[PDB]
């Protein structure tokens, strides 16, 4: 009752966003603070990535525990209970769900989140991809 | 609101959205397991005349539905069927429930539905892009 | 009463965002479509501009019609009824409030919204600025 | 459900478990004044404790709105967070002037905060002049 084409579309977008986000892998904090546009690109990419992941998690948990309500954070943790994600990765990446009237955005914290996403979300792609291959059998 | 209730209020949508040809509720609310997903199909001729005295009429669509349907306009997604992907059109036709038409939804279903062979061909194409990503990134 | 420093801060931001947004004023649709980063920047600016104006509208209407609930769209229209904006500008700009699960964002429609914003929001800054100057005189007499 | 300030003050006591480094939490904005919008919250962190906590959890700031939404039972999507440790003098001014305190440790942390960040009307009018000069300069440069 689960739709691989739905998960694979969002996973394919995540990979595209990450390929773009990788252009900021070797950027300095000083150069990052002196460029408003790079902060906009980076803030927008991180939002697109986490939103796709939340959509994937929502679709998957829609079939296993249908009817149960999960927050975006607990969704990541619940994918670890079903071994779809390693519990280590589910714990490390669930705070990403927070990335999805006052302009109180700190560039220093977003700068940290670039490196976070570049290390954790490929693992999310790998682990979700393995779940999809399991579904074929 | 019930699917029947949404359909009754929809007759008044012609006033606020004159170029509207069909509106379909798809997504979680249509699938029977309760955001709101709405797909619209426009009259290309009528829409081009209106887009001249209102350049951003597409951005007002969610508010127009929210005011009439009494649903939170911030949680409303709009897919423009005239220029969307075949995959999105497929799921709109397969699970969507029609709310306004002017035998127009069935014509839309027959024109955009995909066979399992077509879907499995698309999903195989996407798995190739995912595996190339995983390979290029060494994970 | 109305607190000018709140409105003046958002107006100053709108002008700052607009100065950034003008760097794309002469970019071609082909050049715009071939750069996802530029699409992210422009989509992000239009969101910041609209949010600032929405904040200004809500603050003003918080004092004139205190307690009444307005959607983002009708808030613009209501500023025209109070002559704070010209009714022409309020009607022309109220659909901008629509700029603030599915990737339905069409780059062709955002590219149109760039030139829209570069034409209507400077006028929004002017008319709101004049309302403030109107406030300075009534506060004196 | 829209909780009363007294209700928020009871629920805020539970923040120490989920946010141990929290030193002060202030509800400001429309919800403090009295006027169906968003919720504005100002937080003051123990910089020492925060740096120890940020080591094991690099994106701890991004979970704060979710933590408040679960405890206050308010929509996490309508929660705005101002970090008083890195905010503008003008924002700090308005948090102190109209805000209502929801949690402090020690008990004389909001009052000390008020005295340190409040601005006089002479300071505020000086800011209004600088912003109006930038606004009028914008209008001159754009020919409107
Ligand atoms: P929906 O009920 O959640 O199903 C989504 C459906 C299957 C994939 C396709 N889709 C989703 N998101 C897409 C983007 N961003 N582009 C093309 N196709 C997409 O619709
Ligand atoms: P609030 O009551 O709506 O705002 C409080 C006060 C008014 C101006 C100032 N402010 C708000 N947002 C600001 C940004 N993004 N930068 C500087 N100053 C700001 O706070």
């Amino acid at each position: 009752n689960i739709e691989p084409v739905i998960i694979e579309t969002r996973l394919e977008l995540i990979g595209r966003y990450l390929d773009h986000l990788k252009k900021f892998e070797n950027i300095s904090l000083d150069d990052y603070l002196s460029s408003f546009e790079q902060q906009l690109i980076t803030e927008e990419l991180l939002q697109l990535i986490t939103q796709a992941a939340i959509d994937i998690n929502d679709h998957i948990l829609s079939k296993l525990k249908s009817g149960k309500s999960y927050t975006n954070f607990e969704a990541f943790i619940e994918l670890g209970k079903y071994q779809i994600l390693t519990p280590e990765l589910a714990k490390q990446i669930a705070p990403s769900s927070g990335l999805r009237e006052y302009d109180d955005i700190d560039p220093n914290q977003v700068f940290m989140a670039i490196s976070f996403a570049l290390q954790q979300y490929p693992l999310y792609v790998r682990q979700i991809n393995s779940y999809l291959i399991t579904l074929e059998e | 609101p019930t699917i029947a209730e949404l359909r009754e209020l929809s007759l008044r949508l012609l006033t606020k959205i004159p170029y509207l040809k069909m509106l379909v509720l798809f997504g979680s609310r249509a699938t029977g397991n309760i955001d709101w997903d709405f797909a619209v199909l426009y009259d290309e001729e009528k829409y081009n005349l209106y887009i001249q005295n209102n350049p951003l009429a597409a951005f007002v669509i969610p508010g127009i539905l929210g005011e009439i349907f009494k649903i939170n306009s911030d949680k409303i997604d709009i897919v423009e069927l005239n220029h969307c992907s075949k995959l999105i059109a497929h799921f709109v036709a397969r699970d969507g429930k029609v709310l306004y038409e002017e035998d127009e939804f069935d014509k839309f279903q027959q024109r955009v539905l995909l066979s399992n062979t077509e879907i499995k061909k698309i999903e195989k194409t996407k798995l190739e892009n995912i595996e190339n990503f995983l390979q290029r990134w060494g994970v």
